[PDB]
């Protein structure tokens, strides 16, 4: 008898009957492990969930260390002790023949990778997280079989199978000499549903020139049909060694017998906010509270995105709204509305185009970086497996990067057949595959971030956007924004741009001083995606009125626009307004957010040509017009030059001017009001 | 010999504890088996000089990694268990022989043929197979470079990727092969394999290097102290081509190139110099591409129509031993650290010119074909020579109209030289006398030894400066670079980085 | 051995259908035909295979039966007795799309179809109404194709880019187990007596456009490859949706198609994206109203909000089409 | 009433007394800046408690560099902590258990960590002492 094996089984039985987590809402000593057994009797379950963090908090973690080190040796001992606890509480869960109970551990500490799989970790509890590519069907497995002989007629029960059709060599009846004749009894054999899942590396881990490795993960118990292809799941199990049955030198294959699958992409609409707030630390909630209270959060997140690229604040504003996205609403008939925002990067080459695409991939989770220079690498492909022989479905770029941003470079250098599959996934976010007798629909709720090049090198202002790019008409209409970066040779722009490159090459990481760190930005993006803003009644009249004014500029015939305003321009304003309210943690679409999205949409539609910071001049002008116009509505007296500077003294309380910088802002206000006097905006009576 | 070094290093470790008198566990140190990894030997024999008398000999190999195979488990300690009394045993494997027990060790059991081998409870070892390709610098002209199999054990696995120059210095063992998979016969040929002991790239890290000679460093600093360094190196890089002083001055800087200031939170900036030659042909244009390849240890020479968008990237080849889909490097991937010479740049297809847009910007090749979306790194300079359409650069035609190159491709280059073939009586007379002197005497007796540097000394001056000399842009140098960039636009950002 | 697959009307969107193996013994053979809906009432057994354990569910049938209650049959005569029964069905077709009344009349007529009848055992007049959705993209053109797949009894959604020559018609493939030349069905083969949904009809090869025209007249696809000369049937309503829309140019120049292709379609729906301030206000309100509403008291409130937006429910419209078709 | 950052008060559009309030803003250089440094300590003191229960619940003894240990914490907590924040976790744990974690600097800018015996009962008693010192 195993002395060490019996000690673990005795300690495992007491862990499921003495451990209890105190509730914070009621304050009663409720046993989680005892109540889990009673819940398995009603639903008729055969798989338990035991957290690893609870095992380390008992006996100074002496029991969790023996299981995480030698899991295969103590595997029959853990299943034997579990049957004793169930028989004591609810003995009705044994009769179906005895049921086979499996233990599925979740919430594990260390999460190993595929490249870290070595031979020294064979037989230990690990955690491998990867993307699911190919999956097999639901087939049973011969676990505990029963062989009945023909001579002695003895039913040999409890016959384990170690991945091979093993037969008993001797009959329990001593008056028999049979060592070959054995018949399998199906009515007295225990069958289990097993499924092999071929996983791959994560989509966010894109290193240098390497080969993508695959791992055959075997699922057992209630883990069948839990790892869908195209979703990054967190597997948990032991590393088993499966030999070659066809060769029966013995060739071996490294496998991974998993017992629990945790989907990362999956984890009541109100419960989605309490989970993300409780999974973080206590200090993470305090850091998120001070950011929402800040009145200038929309200006700090733009400068924090891509700090190496100087300028281009209009293009950086769309990156923040693209990482959050809109609200994916479903109609009453079953149609799914597109909530993602697709932005295309059009401009002259050598304008920091590769820096913006590399920043999204190396930050946003589940992002695949590809280029335009195949048709199967983007969507999917039907490649037959060399082992099984059947036709399988291989994921591409639009499948592994689900619920993320797909960065595609050189969109104008694409073929005609390769561009047909892209437009198909830009409507219902689905990919229809009909080949080799496989008629299945795969979702593709991704965000395409194209970066094409104009035909001719430089962007011609005398032509339209359609004649300058090498794209079709339906594909160009899918993008909601078109940030045109013009390579203008200016003395003031090139001076400040060259100073940022020299300072970045010298100080390296010392010159980069963003207002928010990389860890703080990832926590605010995932938290803002759970918010669902609702359009109010006052904001509905402002969106329709703003849409009529934009459509009047295209029907007048004077300003020749580069693209005709269709129906998609109206739906693009709704998705852009929802992303702005999400960044401010507001569940109500205020009418002020529509004016911000209207200015960004008008800057992207460039018409076809037939001392003081510019960011501060527009802010000081928009606040001086509504203040004077409010006098005519209310009915006051007048507004002298002294009251003009005094108006901003109470509204700009967060300027942080102290005493030295405070007098500089007062002198700048006199120069701002002086330019409006010379121009045709404001005037002075006396 | 290695087995002796593993025992002498154990006795020396115990002597250091008694001499220091430390309060440490002596049982935990003596039980740890220490291994010695010798490398960098004097016997640097290649794969072609593998004589049959070198059986089980540590020979250093200097090749390149071709492909990579997954880790294969190797059984070391077998695990047995009885089927009657359930008696677990542990029998170690000696020289690949698994001595199975005939009878049970228990007195109550003692049944013959009752022990079951459980492969799930055995201690496996890491074993990786790496296919190494011969270095083209040592392969003679007219022969194809062969390959060899490598065996990596211990914790040195997962340390060599495809397209890396390493130095394997391990033993040269051999294993016999079987003529049939069901019989116990053996063929007359023996499969040769090199057991990898240490991995030195050209886990852990190199502490220092001892290349060249310190006596040659004094001669290097002697030429650096001279003021005529920019003119002496320009003439030694091409003593067979007359004139072209402005063209040779740019190619000299391409071999050196700026430093690579790597950033953690910033993007990678390409420090290579992309030079493009233009003008009329038959002006010693193809001879320049043949001289830089012989100097650079990783330089290649390809043509325009001879290599499409598949030969330059990574063609999906297959192994002739395992019949598996492998990934072989191309002309742009094998040159990781040198200068790529491409002939007839204007005769390339449209599918090939679009791939070079990403190599000249982020130095990365992203291929997404057959469901394999991987990004390959390719940080190397591109030295090509363009040609006009009618093979005659007309002076009354623009540069964009004479050459069929895309406007975005012209802005990605750093130096766009235009070597024209002007008819001059004073130039053709001096050029004919220079070419006639090279054919009269095999050695330039008229030129002094201090005017032309040999090929062996030129390669040692570039490899030494590219590993220790790192210039830093000061405040005085950065001020003139901004003023020069504004004045050029008053007469793209790619010209600033050049 | 018959391989039975799941019905296209029961597979949830975003998943892949499954298939098992059915064994027919005694007189049960030569009953189930490739392209029919049967009810396999057999025993779910299992078999052990030697290749099923080293590389990484047979149902023995007993009775086959080829394929509403009495309360639902009487309700169809009461609704159809009204004078505005035709207008109620058009308004119920695709409730998630506002406007476009001319396009809803073509999809509703293509679901019911005509009455096919042979002419003295010589010619076979088709009855499937072919509708070609044409116009500028953005008017919910692809959303109409997704509505038929969730309402019709047999609808196979296909495309024009992924579906090649064998993606629509049948094919002669080699079995990796029996090493024999089998016959795998395609989009036009697995959609017998149903609706055919093809996306992006303009972005198709020349080898796939000729196979569709050959099935729109004789309703049969004759494929003779690898010595297997078979003449399968294909009777379905092909509802495609291509993309060009210049009003000054005719339909023969705007759409990248031929003359015999456009002649086979019965109804040619043309959508023109016009500028109208009155239509933009009504369309923007329906979008916001359909996104706000996107334990017994909570479930009853969700069903009442969905029935008010459709006004005839969706569950009753599905059984009304199949009742007048057989 | 739990924590819910969702209100309509944000972005609501519309003598020398207020000048004295700007003079008090200079005191934030020693108060607001000091509070920002203490805010990072709250996300490091309680964050290093669960890290010691993650790495030590696995391997031990073998040497581990700073670059290898930083990539294992981020990959195990991505469901986050950045690369710069992971370096301060191992640095703060050395002062708590100097006799259990040995740090040996390498001439070149590399740190290798090594631990022999990691007791959970000893770390639980020392975590409450370090948490109470920062609150005062």
């Amino acid at each position: 008898d195993d002395v060490t094996g019996e000690k673990v089984r005795e300690a495992f039985e007491q862990f499921l009957e003495d451990f209890s987590v105190q509730s914070t809402d009621t304050g009663e000593v409720e046993k989680v492990y005892r109540a889990q057994i009673e819940f398995m009797k009603i639903y008729d379950l055969n798989t338990i969930y035991i957290d690893y963090q609870h095992l380390s908090m008992r006996e100074n973690g002496a029991l969790a260390m023996a299981i995480s080190e030698q899991y295969y040796r103590f595997l029959p001992f853990l299943q034997k002790g579990l049957r004793r606890v169930v028989r004591k509480y609810a003995p009705e869960l044994l009769n179906t023949t005895e049921r086979v109970f499996q233990i599925s551990f979740f919430n594990l500490p260390t999460v190993h990778r595929i490249r870290d799989i070595r031979s020294e970790k064979i037989g230990s509890l690990l955690s491998i997280s990867g993307t699911v590519t190919r999956t097999s069907e639901v087939r049973p497995e011969l676990y505990k079989a029963s062989f009945t002989c023909d001579m002695c007629r003895a039913i040999v029960d409890n016959v384990e199978q170690s991945f091979k059709y093993t037969e008993p060599t001797f009959c329990p009846n001593p008056s028999c000499e049979n060592r070959a004749f054995w018949t399998l009894n199906v009515t007295r054999s225990r069958f289990l549903d097993w499924q092999k899942v071929r996983i791959q590396e994560n989509a966010n881990e894109i290193p240098t020139g390497s080969m993508p490795r695959t791992l055959d993960v075997i699922l057992r118990g209630d883990s069948v049909e839990r790892a869908k292809p195209g979703d990054r799941c967190k597997f948990t199990g032991v590393e088993i060694v499966v030999p070659d049955v066809t060769q029966l030198d013995l060739t071996y294959k490294i496998s991974f017998l998993a017992c629990h699958v945790i989907s990362i992409g999956s984890n009541d609409n109100e419960r989605d906010q309490e989970v993300f707030l409780n999974s973080l630390s206590s200090d993470e909630i305090n850091e998120l509270k001070e950011m929402v209270k800040d009145e200038h959060i929309y200006d700090k997140l733009v400068r924090s995105i891509a700090p190496a690229v100087f300028g281009h604040e209009a293009v950086k504003k769309g990156i923040l709204l693209q990482m959050l996205g809109g609200v994916h609403k479903s109609t009453v008939e079953g149609i799914k509305l597109r909530g993602d925002i697709n932005i295309c990067v059009v401009g002259d080459p050598s304008t920091s185009k590769s820096q913006f695409l590399k920043y999204v991939v190396g930050f946003a989770p589940r992002s695949v970086y590809t280029s335009g220079k195949s048709a199967a690498g983007l969507t999917a492909a039907v490649v037959r497996d060399e082992e099984g022989g059947d036709y399988t479905i291989e994921a591409g770029a639009l499948m592994l990067a689900d619920n993320g941003i797909c960065c595609i470079d050189e969109f104008d250098k694409m073929d005609i057949s390769d561009q047909v599959a892209i437009h198909e996934a830009m409507e219902q976010q689905t990919i229809s595959i009909a080949k080799a007798g496989i008629h299945a629909t795969l979702n593709a709720r991704t965000s395409i971030l194209a970066a094409a090049n104009p035909v001719g090198g430089r962007y011609n202002r005398k032509l339209s956007l359609r004649g300058n790019l090498n794209m079709t008409a339906p594909i160009m209409s899918r993008f909601d924004l078109f940030f045109v970066i013009l390579d203008d040779c200016n003395e003031k722009i090139d001076t400040e741009l060259a100073s940022h490159i020299v300072d970045l090459h010298m100080k390296r990481d010392e010159a980069i001083e963003p207002p928010f760190s990389a860890e703080q930005l990832r926590r605010y993006i995932k938290y803002a995606r759970t918010f669902k803003p609702i359009l109010t009644k006052e904001a509905r009249s402002y969106l329709v009125e703003k849409y009529k004014e934009l459509r009047k500029d295209d029907a007048q015939g004077f300003s020749r626009s580069s693209y005709r305003i269709t129906v998609r321009q109206l739906e693009s304003m709704i998705r852009l307004s929802e992303a702005i309210a999400r960044a401010n943690c507001v569940d109500e679409i205020t009418p002020s957010f529509i004016a911000e999205a209207y200015d960004l949409l008008r800057q992207s539609i460039i018409r076809v040509d037939v001392t003081v910071t510019y960011d501060k001049y527009v802010s000081m002008m928009n606040m001086i017009v509504r203040k004077i116009a409010e006098v005519d509505r209310e009915g006051a007296e007048e507004l002298t030059a002294v009251d003009i500077v005094d108006w901003y003294l109470l509204q700009k309380e967060n300027d942080l001017g102290s005493l030295a910088e405070y007098w500089e802002e007062r002198r700048l206000a006199f120069k701002v009001i002086k330019r409006l006097v010379k121009d045709r905006i404001l005037m002075e009576i006396h | 010999v290695i087995s002796i070094m593993d025992q002498t290093i154990k006795d020396c470790m115990v002597s250091l504890i008694v001499d220091n008198n430390l309060d440490y566990d002596l049982d935990e140190i003596e039980t740890k088996f220490y291994k010695v990894r010798p490398y960098n030997v004097g016997s640097c024999k290649g794969m072609r000089e593998l004589n049959p008398n070198d059986i089980d000999k540590l020979i250093n190999l200097k090749g390149l990694v071709l492909r990579s195979t997954p880790v294969i488990p190797d059984m070391k300690v077998a695990f047995f268990k009885c089927n009657v009394c359930d008696h677990t045993m542990a029998v170690e494997i000696d020289r690949g022989v698994i001595q199975e027990p005939a009878r049970c060790e228990r007195i109550d059991c003692n049944e013959p043929n009752s022990m079951s081998l459980i492969h799930n409870r055995c201690s496996f070892a890491d074993k990786q197979v790496i296919k190494l390709q011969e270095t083209p610098d040592f392969v003679p002209d007219g022969q194809t470079p062969h390959s060899i199999s490598l065996c990596v054990y211990d914790e040195l696995v997962d340390s060599c990727r495809a397209g890396d120059r390493i130095e394997v210095t391990g033993t040269f063992r051999s294993i016999p092969i079987r003529a049939n998979s069901r019989q116990r016969v053996l063929k007359s040929l023996y499969k040769t394999y090199v057991d990898v002991v240490h991995v030195k790239k050209v886990h852990n890290e190199v502490e220092e290097v001892r290349q060249i000679t310190d006596q040659d460093l004094a001669k290097i600093r002697e030429v650096a102290a001279r003021e005529d360094l920019y003119s002496l190196l320009a003439r030694s890089i091409a003593p067979s081509i007359y004139e072209l002083e402005d063209v040779k001055k740019g190619i000299l800087l391409q071999l050196f190139g700026g430093t690579n200031k790597t950033f953690t939170k910033g993007g990678r900036y390409r420090g290579d110099i992309n030079i493009l030659l233009c003008g009329d042909p038959s002006t010693s244009k193809s001879q320049i591409l043949q001289y830089v390849h012989k100097i650079t240890p990783r330089g290649v020479y390809t043509s325009g129509k001879g290599s499409s968008a598949v030969g330059l990237t990574a063609y999906i080849t297959r192994d002739v031993d395992t019949k598996q889909l492998v990934l072989e490097s191309g002309a742009l991937v094998l040159s990781d650290g040198g200068v790529c010479c491409i002939d007839e740049f204007d005769k390339m297809s449209d599918s090939t010119r679009s791939v070079l847009h990403e190599v000249m910007e982020q130095q990365t090749i992203s291929i997404a074909k057959a469901g394999i979306i991987t990004t390959l790194n390719a940080r190397s300079s591109i030295l090509a020579s363009a040609n006009p359409i009618g093979s005659r650069y007309n002076p009354n035609l623009p540069v964009t109209e004479n050459i069929d190159l895309p406007p975005p491709l012209l802005s990605r280059f750093d130096l766009v030289y235009l070597v024209l073939d002007k008819v001059d009586e004073k130039n053709d007379r001096e050029l004919a006398k220079h070419l006639t002197n090279l054919y009269l005497e095999d050695k330039p007796e008229h030129i002094s030894q201090d005017d032309v540097l040999p090929v062996e000394f030129l390669t040692m001056y570039i490899s030494y400066a590219k590993e220790h000399i790192h210039p830093i842009i000061t405040e005085a140098a950065k001020t003139e670079l901004v003023r020069a960039y504004v004045g050029m636009r008053k007469m793209t950002t790619r010209q600033l980085e050049s | 051995r018959v391989t039975l697959q799941e019905a296209p009307g029961t597979v949830p969107p975003g998943r892949l259908p499954r298939h098992r193996e059915v064994i027919l013994l005694a007189d049960l053979v030569d009953v189930s035909k490739p392209g029919e809906e049967v009810e396999v009432t057999g025993i779910y057994k299992n078999n052990y295979d030697g290749n099923l354990n080293a590389k990484n569910t047979i149902i023995e049938a007993n009775s086959i039966k080829r394929r509403w209650t009495e309360e639902e049959e009487r309700e169809f005569r009461k609704i159809s007795r009204d004078r505005g029964i035709i207008d109620k069905i058009i308004s119920s077709m695709a409730p998630s799309i506002y406007g476009h009344r001319d396009i809803k009349t073509a999809v509703a007529c293509s679901l019911f179809g005509g009455v096919p009848k042979n002419v003295n055992g010589k010619h076979s007049i088709r009855g499937d109404i072919n509708v070609l959705l044409l116009g500028d993209p953005g008017t919910a053109k692809s959303q109409i194709l997704k509505y038929v797949e969730k309402t019709a009894h047999r609808a196979v959604f296909a495309t024009g880019q992924g579906a090649s020559a064998v993606g629509l018609t049948a094919s002669v493939r080699k079995d990796p187990i029996t090493k024999e030349w089998t016959l795998e069905g395609g989009a036009l083969v697995l959609a017998d007596k149903g609706v055919c949904l093809i996306d992006e009809f303009d972005k198709m090869n020349d080898q796939d456009r000729t196979s569709i025209h050959e099935a729109m007249e004789q309703q049969s696809i004759s494929i003779s490859k690898a010595g297997i000369v078979t003449t399968l049937q294909a009777r379905c309503s092909i509802i495609a949706a291509a993309n060009p829309y210049n009003s000054t140019l005719p339909l023969a120049q705007n759409v990248s198609l031929t003359e015999p292709i456009l002649s086979r379609f019965d109804i040619l729906c043309v959508v023109r994206d016009l500028v109208d301030e009155e239509a933009d206000e009504r369309l923007a309100t329906f979008v916001v109203d359909s996104h706000v509403r996107s334990q017994l008291n909570a479930r009853q409130r969700r069903l009442q909000r969905q029935r008010k937006k459709e006004e005839i429910p969706q569950e009753l419209l599905m059984k009304y089409i199949h009742y007048a078709r057989t | 009433n739990s924590r819910y950052l969702a209100n309509s008060k944000e972005n609501f559009m519309y003598q020398a007394n207020l000048m004295d309030r700007l003079r008090e803003r200079e005191r934030r250089s020693a108060a607001l800046l000091s509070q920002r440094q203490k805010r990072y300590q709250q996300f490091l003191a309680m964050k290093m408690t669960q890290v010691f229960d993650i790495l030590f619940s696995l391997t031990r003894g073998q040497p581990y560099t700073e670059t290898y240990l930083s990539s294992l914490i981020v990959d195990s907590l991505q469901d986050p902590i950045g690369t710069k924040e992971a370096s301060e976790i191992l640095a703060g744990l050395q002062g708590i258990l100097p006799m259990d974690i040995s740090v040996h600097q390498v001439d070149g800018g590399l740190k290798v960590y090594r631990w022999n015996s990691l007791d959970k009962n000893r770390f639980s008693k020392l975590l409450q002492i370090h948490k109470s010192k920062q609150q005062d």
